[PDB]
């Protein structure tokens, strides 16, 4: 994962 | 700070809190030790620029690959710039040096990306100097964030559970899979005991924290 949790 | 917390973590899992006859996790809750700050969103562009993150008060920061730091307050205007050696300078996006234009547009790209794409962690929690990201590292299962107020946070990529360790309050905040948050005194999980899942993650936090201690 390149970012934290998306919405 | 971290040596304070490693000792605390060492007592607690020396206590083997999962193997108690009657585990009373709920009696170790201490609503008054909820952290004021935690990382609610993050973007890892470290191959190009560095680590962009949001704080739970809606301020955002960047730890650049050169180990500089740039913080934007939640007023959208006040900046703090920290050089590698820790030198601190106050600026604004209004009245700012032109040597920082590249870093300020990079910060503005990070803030815009996080606003459009991401879910703010712990948004149901109602939480002091503003902290900056001191250091961070990833593994295959978690990212580890260490804030300049001494707090260490661990986000697991698996179940989205999150740990927040505060050395000052001697407290750990655990956000479980269904996003419910509970804050505990570490010395009250010494006594009452804890779940196996949270003992498993406290064990793993001891490793991550002597990694952090070895980075100095």
């Amino acid at each position: 994962p390149k970012t934290s949790t998306p919405r | 700070h971290l040596s304070d917390m490693l000792q605390q973590l060492h007592s607690v899992n020396a206590s083997k809190p999962s193997e108690r006859g009657l585990v009373r996790q709920e009696e170790a809750e201490d609503p008054a030790c909820i952290p004021i700050f935690w990382v609610s969103k993050w973007v890892d562009y470290s191959d190009k620029y560095g680590l962009g993150y949001q704080l739970c008060d809606n301020s955002v920061g960047v730890l650049f690959n050169d180990s500089t730091r740039l913080i934007l307050y939640n007023d959208g205007d006040s900046l703090q710039y920290i050089e590698r050696d820790g030198t601190e300078s106050y600026l604004t996006v209004s009245s700012h040096p032109n040597s920082l234009m590249k870093k300020i547009t990079l910060l503005k790209y990070f803030r815009n990306y996080m606003s459009e794409h991401l879910l703010k962690a712990g948004a149901n929690i109602t939480p002091a100097r503003l902290p900056y990201l001191r250091t961070w590292f990833r593994t295959r299962s978690a990212i580890i964030l260490h804030l300049s107020n001494g707090s260490v946070q661990i986000n697991f990529f698996q179940d989205h559970t999150k740990l927040i360790l505060c050395p000052l309050m001697a407290a750990v905040t655990y956000i479980d899979e269904k996003r419910d948050f509970r804050t505990y005194r570490l010395s009250l999980l010494e006594e009452y005991g804890c779940c196996k899942e949270l003992a498993s993650r406290l064990r793993y936090a001891r490793t991550m924290v002597d990694k952090l201690l070895s980075s100095r």
